[PDB]
């Protein structure tokens, strides 16, 4: 939030969760002043990637600390 | 273009455009051996399918400059500008936050109308805009001495009147209707025009049009009817 | 909304927007929930979400959601 | 440019899309001076009323309506009359601003 | 109120309410010179539009107190309480998790029905509830000696019987139908009432009603028919 | 309160919404004792059966059904008869509990 | 099974299946005293309801193996395999990621069609697939000397031809139509078959079938018609 | 297995669902050798053309079409003739592969 927050080093091969938006933000991202091109809803070109929600339960993330808040770098 | 009207032995020409057509679908037909060509046409059909806009729009912008903006895109698709009369609440409104536009122009045109209740329509390649409770200048007389068939039919809000197709009648205008029925029916004379129906034949079925109007009140406003959320 | 004008001469518009409205109900979205149990492998949670949808005019309860993939910000 | 047909009636009214605007024109004949006159309404509002139809000048110039030029022509510069305007001896024309510019440049 | 019935020269009065009306839309009509006033009315139509509820509802609460709760809001709009007969699975169910209600009453009434497979309806400003496979008490006889017209027409589940309008016939009741054809059709006599149709006239078109019923089995349960997910 | 019409039929049945419940009332005449009797069903369930119609008392009081008072009246306190009840010389009335309370307080 | 055809005093049998039926709904009817049984049936109607698949798919899988896998589940519900003629873009395409399959087979069947515009359909418990602009082998002649009623009715893309029901006519095939009208109408001879209509009677209303075809171009492709996004 | 009806026509065509495939069969009589012949098309594609109808052998064995066996039978092993095939003195049969396996195992 304003740059002030937490970060995770994203590398080619990790898993994200993609979420579409109600409407697109073509030139809300190309110009900041907030509006896209024509007038749609819910386009596949409106996906943002978030760090939580992508991995599969088959593939196990080891050593999940359950009692103490844990911050990982590996 | 579909020209309809009356061409009496004396008089002159009464023929005007009642529908300017972009062909929808055609098909021939036997009846015995005949060949009847059944046309369906298009009104704004270029804009209902190939009009797509491109817009970032900033804060502080008035509430009509971008109706001009959207009409730019529908003008790329051959639409003329009609009369635009917004609500007074609309004319004076300004902005706090930016205005996505990406996708279907008619789609978010409709969400406009539902956003705060104005009508917009396309009338022979021409786009008109009115308020929900308003109408546009222009009046037309309909009386047994000026084209009235049967009763002026009474409805909850206004009337439904049949007449001979005679081309002035456009949606979003005014009809002054007189008869020997409306008087004892205690109904006004001025109505907006909302629905228009043209049915006719060259040989047998007379030119017939039917107009539905929602009555104008004392305050110069249309009796909207209870909009249900 | 159902029946803009009345009993049984229900406009074709009403009985179509009603279908759209019902199918718009049917979709799920967010809702808050209470954790019931946490799997030992630490990625699936037994959740008793705090929402009941409307049943027989009354609270019924949709059951405890099982093997719900827990999603840490990793 | 385009030619706007005039009927053989002392008072007539029509509508045309000029520069993508719905322009309604009302022509009426003044017998006392034997001259045609026009009122112009843009989108339902009367912007011009009671103007004399005269040959060889742009009738809309003073107003800056933004709908091009509306002018009358005749072979030898005759004036418009009850008989000679509907017969096509005097023709009413609409010219778009781009066309006027191109002719002026040419 | 639309009261229909038979008033024979002797006998007495058979007139009762077949539809209680909140006006939907009216419109006059000339045919020759006539004026026919075509009314459409409203059935619970104040509740289908203006009924909106406000409910936090906690755990542990039984599964019917809040049909009473929803009927509170539906009663603000002038709806009466009919017979409520829930499924047995419903009567005994309790709660683990809390029960959102924000928006439109009829909308999530429908989700109620789709979610526990039960019927609810409004019958002349009175709201009834039944199970999908059940019906309500009250039986009505239809025979060639008691107002039968043609077949007790047979269908997949039950029957569709025409008769002279005679007011008792309500949805969610039982009709015992007898003829000389059903016997060789082996079709039963007791049927729930699901659809009711009233068509009639004062001069020529006799009072006619048509009732669609889904047959009750030997188990005292209705032949539901295969519900397709 | 309301007046409930009685037909000239020795056995009749009708339905009315009393306190927003659908109440079905069945009246039948008993010739041997020359008296009218009513059964009452609340929304399809028969709750009162075979009660005699008597003037000047609340007929539903014993049952606590929650549907108000159902009482019979006549000008000089006659008893209801085959002839006198349909003729309206004895009238059947339904009074809501709030109305009863207001009259008692007034 | 509904067998229709011609059984002339000489000749032989022309009778074939024009619809194989899974009963939809039936109902008897009097007209006087008659009893007409109005049947409606089902076409792949066990698959439109009870067919649900179970599928993980890995990367790299060709673009037809899982039409086979979906046909596995449709075949569990009693569907046969017809001709599958995929688009060329389809036959050669491969993959990058995994292909969710959970819910309704017909649902995501339709999304297939919308995903690259190919047609799939069920024809008497048989499943066929064609491209949007393609057709399947098999031809039928329709001439005033081979079963033509009226003109070959001309349409924007192709024709609509009436004839005597005579059982070859199946959707996704070819009809060669000849007449004394189409020549001055410059309309070709070969058309795909997209719509099939059968209407007829045993006594009075003869067998009539109507076929809608979208014309094949010089390049052996169908005039798709402008698909609208 | 099933029996495939044969009409009394020198050339006939039908369609059947064999192992859930659309199999279009065209039978035609060759008068010069007085013998019947069949073409088989799978789902619109002509896969077999001009084969002789002979009794006592599987007619589709060489092709591996995967649509079962198609064979003719007659009481005393007569060959199929213009008259004999439509009359049912020689019958055309389709046997599914599982049925063939079960009989061979039995």
């Amino acid at each position: 939030m304003g740059g002030v927050g937490v970060t995770v080093p994203v590398k080619p091969g990790q898993n994200v969760t993609l979420r579409p938006q109600m409407r697109s933000m073509d030139n809300y991202h190309v110009e900041g002043d907030g509006s896209a091109s024509d007038s749609r809803s819910f386009s596949l070109s409106d996906m943002e990637a978030h760090i939580a929600g992508g991995e599969s339960l088959k593939d196990v993330i080891p050593n999940l600390d359950s009692e103490n808040v844990h911050v990982r770098a590996n | 273009m579909l020209e309809v009207g009356y061409t009496p032995p004396g008089g002159g020409n009464n023929i005007g455009i009642i529908a300017k057509g972009k062909i929808r679908d055609y098909q021939h037909d036997r009846e015995g051996g005949d060949i009847i060509s059944t046309v369906s046409c298009g009104d704004g059909d270029k804009a209902y399918r190939r009009a797509t806009i491109s817009k970032t729009i900033p804060k502080g912008t008035p509430l009509t400059e971008v109706v001009d903006e959207i009409h730019k895109e529908m003008k790329k698709e051959g639409i003329a500008k009609g009369e635009w009369s917004f609500p007074d609440k609309v004319k004076n409104t300004q902005l706090k936050r930016p205005y996505s536009m990406c996708g279907s122009c008619t789609r978010e045109l409709d969400t406009l109308g539902r956003s705060h209740g104005f009508y917009w329509n396309i009338q022979n390649e021409t786009m008109e805009i009115i308020p929900g409770n308003g109408h546009l200048p222009g009046s037309l007389l309909i009386t047994p001495d000026t084209g009235l068939i049967g009763t002026p039919t009474i409805t909850d809000n206004g009337i439904k009147v049949k007449a001979l197709i005679n081309p002035e009648a456009r949606p979003n205008r005014m009809m002054k209707v007189k008869s020997q029925v409306l008087k004892m029916n205690r109904k006004g004379e001025d109505y907006r025009i909302s629905e228009v129906s043209f049915n006719g034949d060259n040989q047998e079925g007379d030119w017939i049009m039917t107009l539905t109007g929602e009555a104008i009140g004392g305050d110069k406003k249309v009796d909207e009817g209870k909009k249900a959320k | 909304m159902t029946g803009y004008l009345g009993k049984t001469t229900n406009q074709d518009r009403d009985v179509v927007s009603a279908v759209a409205q019902s199918e718009r109900e049917s979709v799920w979205g967010e809702m808050p929930g209470r954790v019931v149990s946490v799997s030992a492998d630490g990625r699936t949670v037994t959740v008793q979400p705090l929402y009941k949808p409307k049943f027989n005019g009354v609270p019924t309860d949709m059951p405890v959601l099982q093997e719900v993939p827990l999603r840490q910000a990793l | 440019m385009i030619e706007l047909e005039v009927l053989d009636e002392s008072k007539q009214k029509f509508s045309v899309i000029l520069n993508d605007r719905r322009v309604t024109i009302e022509l009426w004949y003044n017998t006392t001076n034997d001259r045609w006159s026009f009122s112009l309404a843009l989108d339902g509002d009367n912007v011009v009323t009671g103007r004399r139809l005269v040959t060889g000048v742009d009738l809309l110039a003073p107003f800056g309506l933004g709908i091009g030029a509306l002018f009358l022509l005749s072979e030898n510069g005759e004036p418009p009359t009850r008989a000679n305007l509907p017969l096509g001896l005097v023709k009413l024309y609409h010219a778009t601003q781009e066309e006027i510019d191109a002719a002026i440049s040419a």
